[PDB]
């Protein structure tokens, strides 16, 4: 009667709006995904980015040393062939 | 009817929230992983700055012993 065809259009307009629901939440779950993606690929970035910043800072270091090792060398055996008496 | 259908509504809700939170155990394992890595490779450079500041301080004092020597010499 009146009330099984009130109960008829509130089922149709539940099947519809769990339509509605479950496309728009997928909405919102893709765009989660793709904002999770992007902050782990700026992490990846960074660590690599500070990586690469002590890798060239330990490079450069090593140079100095090397260059100071390699003048002082030279410097010592200068030295020695000019301190022989005979 | 209108409990089973509220019901519905809800089961769907239940979905996505535990949907949403697999998906961000999974992100926050990567990230784990990330910062392990790189942990081990900072650790690797701070023994390489430490060995660097030996090498300098014993550089530093093989130049005083030979610069002592040329004053002591002559
Ligand atoms: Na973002
Ligand atoms: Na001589
Ligand atoms: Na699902
Ligand atoms: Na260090």
């Amino acid at each position: 009667g009146s009330h099984m065809a009130q109960m008829e259009e509130e089922r149709r307009e539940h099947v519809a709006k769990m339509k509605k629901m479950e496309m728009e939440m997928e909405q919102v779950f893709e765009m989660k995904v793709k904002e999770k993606v992007q902050k782990l690929k700026d992490s990846e970035a960074e660590l690599q980015r500070r990586h690469e910043q002590m890798k060239k800072n330990l490079e450069a270091q090593h140079k100095e040393l090397e260059e100071k090792r390699r003048q002082f060398e030279d410097e010592k055996a200068n030295w020695e062939a000019q301190q022989r008496i005979l | 009817g209108s409990h089973m259908w509220q019901r519905e509504e809800e089961e769907l809700k239940q979905r996505f929230m535990q949907r949403v939170k697999e998906k961000e155990a999974t992100f926050k394992e990567a990230e784990k992983e990330l910062q392990d890595k790189f942990e081990h490779l900072k650790m690797i450079q701070q023994e390489e700055i430490r060995k660097l500041e030996e090498e300098k301080k014993q550089l530093e004092g093989e130049i005083i012993d030979f610069y002592k020597m040329k004053a002591a010499s002559e």
